[PDB]
């Protein structure tokens, strides 16, 4: 507790006492490039 | 649990065991690149081995152990001359032909083109010239004259 630092005992983590669910919303797309449409596929050609 | 098939090595160093349909099947057995490396297996190799049901998150049964490769024990796989390295020669073992339902055809073929082992032969005919029926006769005749020869059609 230096300037406005807060010191917490462990119990509030042992108890389900401060938590929330964070939701992440990713997104992608396939395009049809004049070089060739970008297939959404499972293939990683090279190695693994 | 036992499985069998023909080895098809993927680009990633692992392979699958296939059935007669010669394609990807749901029942193909995974073969790790490891087993391939120890047993020096190669594409088209016939592998028989005890397998297990695939684990959770596994889609294909896995070959726990290799028992026989090409109907023989795996050891010979490590030490054998590669097929590409085999010395080619002329067909030195004639295969004489006969099929009971048409011995005319087989005997004429023998009088026209005797067949040996290692033969690179061809029958040339327009459409509807018996080429298919002739091939049928040859299949039947080989399955009577040379049962020892693995007859693949
Ligand atoms: N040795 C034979 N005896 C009787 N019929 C034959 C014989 N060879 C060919 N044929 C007839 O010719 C047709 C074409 O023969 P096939 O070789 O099977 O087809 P294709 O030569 O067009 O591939 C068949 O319908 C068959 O009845
Ligand atoms: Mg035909």
């Amino acid at each position: 507790n230096f300037e406005d630092a807060i010191v917490i005992s462990e119990e509030l983590l042992k108890r389900d006492f401060y938590t929330s669910i964070h939701i992440e919303r990713y997104e992608i797309e396939a395009r049809d490039t004049k070089l060739g449409p970008e297939r959404i596929t499972r293939d990683i050609p090279h190695l693994s | 649990r036992l499985v069998k098939g023909y080895l098809e090595i993927s680009q990633d160093g692992y392979g699958f065991l296939t059935e007669n349909l010669h394609n990807l099947e749901s029942r193909v057995a995974i073969v790790s690149a490891g087993l391939i490396k120890q047993y020096a297996l190669r594409a088209g190799d016939y592998v028989v081995g005890q397998a297990r049901p695939p684990r959770e998150n596994e889609r294909y049964a896995t070959l726990l152990k290799v028992e026989a490769v090409n109907n023989l024990d795996p050891e010979a796989a490590k030490n054998r001359p590669r097929f590409d390295e085999l010395t080619p020669q002329f067909p030195d073992r004639q295969i004489r032909l006969e099929t009971t339902p048409d011995e005319l055809s087989t005997r004429v073929i023998d009088l026209l083109a005797p067949i040996g082992r290692g033969q690179r032969g061809l029958i040339v005919a327009p459409p509807k010239a018996g080429k298919t029926t002739l091939l049928k006769k040859i299949a039947n005749a080989v399955l009577k004259n040379e049962p020892d020869i693995k007859v693949i059609v």
